[PDB]
């Protein structure tokens, strides 16, 4: 017993209809053993529709079901902002082993308008230069899209494989996105240089910006 | 069929009948009863992979077919004899028989 | 009525893992519990259930290596997971049945309530305390004078760690990035905040449960 | 005794009667049953804390090594009465031992 | 003929413990299985068994906090501990009963055969090499104290095993701190004391760590 | 529930004396029979000897016995061999719902020699030791007999309490006799702030308290 789900991702404005498919292998127990699932990041999941189209107490109108035996659809009539996430189908099966399997699930992303980040750079603080690690962290705070080039540059020469990105998922309500960049020097590598930037290249800008300090002063 | 017969020649890890012999002044605290001193009264145990009453077959083809099982089976008894005991009420003997008190037979509910 | 999940965090390869459980508001003879886990950017994988009369069932993939049982006199779902390996890693989720076992209707695949879920990390590694260093304020002299200030929590294992502001009462323009994995094979993040630069006391409240770390760094210009 | 009357509407986890209604077409995959659609067959679940029961859980706790521990079983059964049909011809069958009425530990 | 018991060297404080006991040569559904546990330095403690037919007894210190099962297709004694504390750092024996239950004559609290023991040590603590520090002599008597190591296997020769008479390597100590300490001596001629070389050989294979050092006046 | 007391805790005999070890059952045994003897040596399962009180397991040397009945126990050994000196237990069965089974104690049954006043020695902390932030002192107490020794430390005129920890080996394979280490540990800090350090020792086989001693940075 498979449950294909597709599409595999979708990104839809608020008002737009989101169609979710579940197609399953073998038919379900009853013809209507199968659910539909809403989980947000590092939380559980959280029961949708039952049943195949019986909504669950508290979830709103604009979520309906529909199918019968093997093809199943998941409808969210009006997207809202708060939508955004990863929806999964269960389904309940005859046998002596898979009595439910869950499928793949599709991730539903909200659509904005462009929006540009906010960039800010924070030096390796002195606590942290007692060690031997020097981390300079550059902040690209709620944009739109997730698209974002970040480059190194460590007096004006381009630093490679020594950063890496971290993306939070995106707000409730505005659907932006922040992003942290982080270089790991040596402490000794950080303390022979003098001007560390961070350069950020979006389609909410019209040309890269570039954000720097100078170590010293 | 798990009888003395055929369980009490290969000792099987599955369910059915095992030997027990029960004292009664040492194992039951039973001091009152003449005869006999003890009795092989015997026990069920064992795994249930093995469907006597129609209500077992029903639930075991039902926790196949439904996606949520009830019960699982276990090693229990079936057929039961009675002991016949003797005691004296002062020198007056008096015999008694005690009801289902031997397992002959084991099956899986 | 909730499920909530206990697990050691840490397992060695090749050793067993034991997961609890703990049920409140149902009973265990009227409602069957399931066993969820979610691999790190994956999807939901149902294991099996200890259902309400007793019968355990699981997953094809399972192999015998995981034991679901029960304990309604403890109020306990129990999981057992033989030879661990790093395949093992994965966020391990208690989840009920929708409905009552054995009423006409049944659950019709629906999992309800669901306990919050608990990280299992199988690895060789020992348990590291995090260094909370913080990222100094940068102000904005237009804009609505904002500035965004921080604390890097880095050189941690195995996650989770958990970063709130001022006690809890700061919780507008935080946000707190998801970990990642560094060539060392520690953990580190980020957590950031937009504060007023006219206001510039801000601490970040840093604990990871696993090494018994708790750190409150106040972070200044 | 361990029956519907005592056990359904005070769910507690020592052995008692549970209630289990199965569909003959959904459940078994008899298709040839007029009536009823299902029934409620129930079966018997839950913790145990006759004669030889009896003389077991006293010997179990008498001599030093410990027999068999008990198991929550069916006690009495009883029959359902169904309607199934011979081509166009009606027929009332009682099926015997079709629906758990009590339960025991043994 | 045979048992065989298994489990994991160390647990965190609060945590479950799960052991094994693989059995060889004997049926489960024939034979008891006890669970003994031996605290270092104290006797052996009973702590239960599951009888050959399936009935689990506990001693009445136990509280609950144990669970001893079997499953006789995989030869297989099973012990579960929840909410472990240091109370709890022990060899584990797993012990059969002499002779096969049921019959008029019992075993007549008779064990046999034993498993060789497991040890369990219950600790925060994380794996740590001693620091190794000479006891220098002024017949002389010289030595090493190994000392702050984690967990307790620590092996102490002197003069690469060439060095055997006079040798006395002390139990270890659990410290406040928990973390181990050990004390080896040795008394030698003090006309020897600048000729003769002295060198602790100190081992310990759980943090992969080896420190040798040399003991002089 | 029950307990079984062994006595006496320790037996000192020479190879070839008669052993007797006793074990007292707080309840009568289940059957007045259920009573078995173990021996245990170091890093070793117990072995089994006698059970039912009375029936020696097999493999099991002749020169070993048990006797009694319900609450008394005896366990002989005829004629002790070299082998003998180890750990024994015994193991009753009993009713209940808990507490089947129980072992004593333990006796240990140990080499016997004369009385051998130690050979004392004290040791200052370690150059590399100080380095660190911790100080321990070593007062090692060489080849002595009987176990019984006291240890007293004393820095400047003070007895301490609380910062010391004693060890003691198991009879050596060859004099049949006990060493032991007691270690005083002190930080850095408190370690420099005195000068005298003393290791008073009592034992059976000295006349007055022994003392090695040492100033502080001789």
């Amino acid at each position: 017993a498979v449950l294909t789900q597709s599409p595999g991702t979708l990104s839809l404005s608020p008002g737009e209809r989101a169609t979710l498919s579940c197609q399953s292998s073998q038919s379900v127990y009853n013809n209507n053993y199968l659910s539909w699932f809403q989980q947000k990041p590092g939380q559980p999941p959280r029961l949708l529709i039952y049943g195949a189209s019986t909504l669950t107490s508290g979830v709103p109108d604009r979520f309906s079901g529909s199918g019968s035996g093997t093809d199943f659809t998941l409808t969210i009539s009006r997207l809202e902002p708060e939508d955004f996430a990863v929806y999964y189908c269960a389904g309940g099966y005859s046998g002596s082993s898979d009595k439910y399997a869950f499928g793949g699930g599709t991730k539903v992303e909200i659509k904005r308008t462009v929006a540009a980040p906010s960039v800010f750079i924070f030096p390796p603080s002195d606590e942290q230069l007692k060690s031997g690690t020097a981390s300079v962290v550059c902040l690209l705070n709620n944009f739109y899209p997730r698209e974002a080039k970040v480059q190194w540059k460590v007096d004006n020469a381009l630093q490679s494989g020594n950063s890496q990105e971290s993306v939070t998922e995106q707000d409730s309500k505005d659907s932006t996105y922040s992003l942290s960049s982080t270089l790991t020097l040596s402490k000794a590598d950080y303390e022979k240089h003098k001007v560390y930037a961070c350069e950020v290249t979006h389609q909410g800008l019209s040309s890269p910006v570039t954000k720097s300090f100078n170590r010293g002063e | 069929a798990l009888d003395a017969a055929y369980c009490f020649r290969n000792v099987q890890d599955n369910c059915c009948l095992r030997p027990l012999y029960i004292d009664f002044k040492r194992d039951l605290g039973w001091k009152w009863i003449h005869e006999p001193k003890g009795y092989n009264a015997n026990f069920c145990a064992g795994a249930c992979p093995w469907s006597d009453t129609q209500h077992s077959r029903v639930l075991s083809l039902y926790n196949t077919i439904n996606p949520e099982a009830s019960a699982s089976p276990c090693c229990v008894s079936q057929d039961l004899e009675p002991l016949t005991i003797l005691y004296y009420i002062g020198k007056t003997p008096k015999i008694e028989q005690l009801s289902n008190m031997i397992v002959k037979s084991c099956k899986c509910s | 009525q909730q499920l909530q999940e206990s697990g050691p965090g840490l397992v060695k390869p090749s050793e067993t893992l034991s997961l609890t459980c703990t049920v409140t508001g149902f009973s265990l003879s009227s409602y069957t519990v399931n066993w969820v886990r979610q691999p790190a950017g994956k999807g939901l994988e149902w294991i099996g259930y200890i259902s309400y009369g007793g019968s355990a069932y699981y997953a094809s993939w399972a192999n015998g290596r995981f034991t679901i049982s029960k304990d309604s006199s403890k109020n306990q779902v129990s999981l057992k997971l033989s030879s661990v390996t790093a395949a093992d890693t994965a966020v391990y989720f208690c989840a009920r049945h929708m409905q009552v076992g054995g009423a006409p209707t049944g659950s019709m695949a629906a999992f309800d309530p669901w306990g919050p879920g608990t990280l299992v990390t199988v690895s060789s590694a020992s348990t590291k305390g995090p260094s909370v260093f913080p990222l100094a304020p940068s102000s904005k002299s237009t804009s609505g004078g904002t500035a965004a200030l921080g604390c890097l929590v880095k050189d941690y294992f195995p996650e989770p760690v958990t970063v709130s502001w001022n006690s809890g009462a700061l919780t507008s323009g935080v946000h707190t990035f998801p970990a990642v994995l560094q060539s060392s094979g520690l953990y580190s993040l980020s957590s950031v905040v937009t504060v007023p630069s006219s206001s510039l006391t801000y601490i970040c409240n840093v604990n990871h449960k696993p090494s018994n770390t708790k750190v409150d760094k106040k972070v200044e210009p």
